[PDB]
């Protein structure tokens, strides 16, 4: 299975030096928005989604009322 | 928000204690102004698991207080 993405990765015609950042940028702006999109979470309205704070436990005095609060990904 | 229908039976004492079985009407509609709350600390059940047991209490107490 590994060769057959190396032939299509490969494969890729050798276009112009444009289209490598353009390909390059997106890649970024995709990730970008993963990003963007992962850092809210699973949310229902009867649920105090609080913020879990990584260190120290979860936030004693951090008591979400209804309201955004991001969580950092991971943390 | 609308006064949906909630009948309630109960079999409760009267005051003379002969069993008494009353039914009662919980003609709710939400309060507009409070539904944030209808929904935060009441959520979308909310007549179905708030009304009944709250209809049941009042009215066992309001009949132990008369005889049959």
């Amino acid at each position: 299975m590994a060769q057959n993405l190396k032939d299509l990765a490969g494969r890729l015609p050798a276009g112009p030096r444009g289209m490598g950042t353009a390909l390059k940028l997106l890649l970024g702006a995709g990730a970008v928005a993963y990003g963007v999109r992962e850092s809210v979470f699973t949310v229902e309205g009867g649920h105090r989604a609080i913020f879990f704070n990584r260190i120290g436990g979860v936030q004693q005095d951090t008591i979400l009322a209804e309201g955004l609060h991001f969580r950092i990904p991971w943390f | 928000c609308r006064s949906r229908p909630r009948n309630v039976p109960v079999i409760t004492g009267s005051k003379d204690l002969q069993n008494v079985n009353i039914t009662l009407r919980i003609l709710f509609r939400p309060v507009a102004s409070q539904l944030p709350r209808i929904f935060t600390s009441i959520g979308e059940d909310y007549d179905e698991r708030v009304l009944p047991s709250i209809t049941t209490e009042i009215l066992k107490s309001v009949v132990a207080r008369f005889d049959a």
